RNA sequence: GGGACCGAGGACCGCGCUCUGCAAGGAUGCUGGCGUAAUGGUCACCAGCGACCCGUCUUGAAACACGGACCAAGGAGUCAA
RNA sequence: AGCGAAUGAACUUUAAAUAUGUAAGAAGCCCUUGUUACUUAACUGAACGUGGGCAUUCGAAUGUAUCGACACUAGUGGGCCAUUUUUGGUAAGCAGAACUGGCGAUGCGGGAUGAACCGAA
């Protein structure tokens, strides 16, 4: 009788898709990335990058 | 699973009896085997399987 | 439900892999060229006129 | 995920139906393994066997005019600043505009 | 013209059985966005070499960033523009603290003084001049004049354009 | 040459010989044949009208007609599909049968050793 | 957090959820003044904006030309083979 | 593009832009042998048939607010403007074809105003 918005009515949500709930709980759209020393950029890479 | 990707199965009433038939379908998506209208190929996804085991792609033991 | 958190699960590590692979193109030296978009959306904001 | 949730609308039979429900969209798609919302949004957005009967199931998702504005002149091609054309991951900016 | 940043593009011509391995041509330019920065790059390989859009791919595309935004440089800019007689050539010298600025001073400066659109300015080398002596423009030069002061003299007062009736008449003093 | 009816034809239309000289709009056609005689053959060709296409016949000697290879391509791809499935049925795996539309390219990656990449200026001066 | 417009239906069923219940297949609860020209509607005028005099005829279209002082009654595809 | 490939728009390994005709399956191809008054030196070819093969991706995409056949019935047979392509000519005008687009029977926003403009029914 009405289109309600699920991303606006979080009951339609939870009907129609059981998962936010946990989404939601666990955070899921906050997840860090892996905890290791990243690499320095190679001289090539800067080289190439300023050629010119 | 992990071999087939193959997204979890619905157990539906019973057990196995159609969870073999979602297994049929699914692969039959993942392989490539459809029909004119977009129908999953569930008996050629079934062969593919069986092929595979054969060949060994699949392990399993007693 | 389950259907819906290995899809959230598989997003994610799509995302990640496509980010790993650029960057140990870039530490291998090499460009690792992304794989062309497979989805097109399309809106025909203009009229019939003419 | 917002297309599909918000303007989302089935051909139930040769009518727009509001995806409001799992059940419904398990009877028109449940025979090519679609059967829920996520299901759907999956084989659009990773574009799947069923891609075809997917889209065709879903209707045109009538947008409204964009919040904001096109840009001064919207009748050109978007890489000399218009609107036209293929902007390529600018769309999702106007998909946002446009809901 | 908008807000631009340095975008350095390598593509290559599609590889074949005939010539596997292609050239990876490679250019700087300056676009608002990725797909100008694509579309330009593909339309000066087009005029300078055989090779096309279809039968090509961008191999890679980023953004160049200035090394020291933050220091007062000098940039010349070579640029050929064609206008109703033809192709000219232009060396004119800005002071900026990026080539970006640079840029967008130099199309500013084009259309202001001769009418010159995007197409129809070629951006051939942008340099930052090392020292002084590479300056030979005295407008710039006169700006690195050592011990450089001035006064701002009728400095127009900033009202608020909502303000419609003052009560003094405004000073233009400071 | 020597063609039969019911063949598909198309029309090059030389300069050679003004006899039977058919309009521009006719030259450069493809059609199916009804009528042949001693020199002329009798066309059948599809004409475009100003919001339809309705279909007109003309007469074409031998000069300017040769024989078409669009039914060859489809019964080459017949005959394929018929030994391909056969040999698919014998080895016992699955192969397609239809031809696809040419899916977009995948990632990869390109190296740079040995290949550095040049830089090119947006005209040549040399 | 603030604002605007809207409240279609009329026992229950259904999808659900955070399940003594609920924002879950469309508004209920509390309170005030008035209970009459108060709301509302119709005429006359003012104000803001909008707005060529109808029909016929010709032509691709206009323009031209034709008919129109006003009102009442009558007034033109019917019957037979 | 090259002629550090040959040869010399009329050269080519390759090949632009640009519109454009035909075909894309059971409404199928073959292969195999029975007949025929056709035909061939001949059970030899052609036609008429039998058997097989794939019903599941049955042989590209995308759409599909159904398509085809027969019968009967009313109003219509004018053009104007413009883009692109093209033939001819003048001092300049301009004239003629082809496609497509606006007007008819079309109201609304804008261009102060307005058949031929822009947006949009």
């Amino acid at each position: 009788v009405q289109k309600k918005n699920p991303l606006r009515n979080k009951q339609i949500m939870l009907r129609l898709n059981p998962y936010a709930s946990t989404f939601a709980k666990e955070k899921l759209g906050e997840v860090k990335a892996e905890e290791g020393k990243p690499p320095k950029v190679p001289a090539s890479f800067k080289e190439l990058l300023h050629e010119a | 699973m992990q071999v087939y990707d193959i997204p979890p199965l619905l157990k539906d009433p019973s057990q196995g009896g159609d969870a073999t038939m979602d297994f049929l379908v699914q692969v039959a998506r993942k392989r490539g085997r459809l029909g004119r209208g977009g129908v999953p190929n569930i008996q050629a996804a079934a062969m593919t399987v069986v092929t595979d085991w054969r060949d060994g792609r699949i392990q399993g033991w007693t | 439900f389950k259907r819906a958190e290995k899809y959230v699960k598989e997003y994610r590590e799509q995302e990640r892999e496509k980010i790993r692979l650029a960057r140990i193109a870039k530490q291998q030296g090499s460009f690792h060229i992304p794989a062309e978009a497979k989805l097109v959306f399309v809106i025909r904001i203009k009229g019939i006129n003419k | 995920r917002e297309l599909i949730y918000k303007r989302g609308y089935g051909k139930v039979n040769g009518q727009r139906i509001p995806l409001t429900d799992n059940a419904i969209i398990e009877e028109n798609l449940g025979k090519y393994g679609i059967i829920c919302i996520e299901d759907l949004i999956h084989e659009i957005f990773t574009v799947g066997p069923n891609f075809k009967q997917a889209a065709n199931f879903l209707w045109p998702f009538k947008l409204s005019n964009p919040n904001g504005g096109f840009r001064p002149r919207k009748f050109k091609h978007f890489i000399e600043g218009g609107d036209l054309g293929n902007r390529e991951e600018h769309i999702n900016a106007l998909i946002r505009a446009m809901n | 013209m908008g807000r631009l940043q340095e975008y350095q593009v390598i593509g290559r011509h599609l590889p074949t059985e005939a010539n596997p391995n292609p050239a990876l041509y490679r250019m700087r330019i300056f676009a608002p966005n990725e797909v100008v920065a694509k579309s330009r790059f593909w339309y000066f390989l087009r005029g300078l070499k055989k090779v096309k859009k279809a039968t090509g791919e961008i191999v890679s595309v980023n953004v160049i960033s200035e090394k020291h935004p933050l220091k007062v440089k000098n940039f010349g800019i070579w640029l050929r523009y064609d206008s109703r007689s033809g192709t000219h050539n232009m060396y004119k010298e800005y002071r900026e603290t990026s080539r970006v600025a640079a840029v967008e001073a130099m199309y500013a400066d084009m259309a202001a003084r001769h009418r010159a659109r995007f197409r129809s300015i070629h951006i051939l080398k942008v340099v930052e001049l090392e020292k002084t002596e590479d300056v030979k423009r005295p407008y710039i030069k006169q700006l690195v004049a050592k011990n450089l002061s001035f006064p701002l003299p009728h400095r127009v007062p900033k009202i608020s354009t909502k303000k419609i009736f003052s009560a003094k008449r405004p000073s233009t003093f400071s | 040459r020597t063609y039969r009816v019911g063949d598909i034809v198309d029309i090059k239309v030389n300069g050679a010989v003004q006899k039977g000289m058919p309009h521009k709009f006719y030259h450069g056609k493809t059609g199916v044949v009804y009528n042949v005689t001693k020199s002329a053959v009798g066309v059948i060709v599809y004409k475009r009208v100003k919001h339809r296409y309705i279909e007109k016949r003309i007469n074409v000697r031998i000069e300017h007609v040769k024989p078409s290879r669009s039914r060859e391509d489809f019964l080459r791809r017949v005959k394929e599909n018929a030994e391909l499935k056969k040999k698919a049925k014998a080895e016992g795996v699955p192969v397609q049968l239809k031809r696809q539309p040419a899916m977009p390219r995948e990632a990869h990656t390109v190296s740079i050793a040995d290949n550095k990449p040049v830089t090119l200026a947006p005209v040549a001066y040399e």
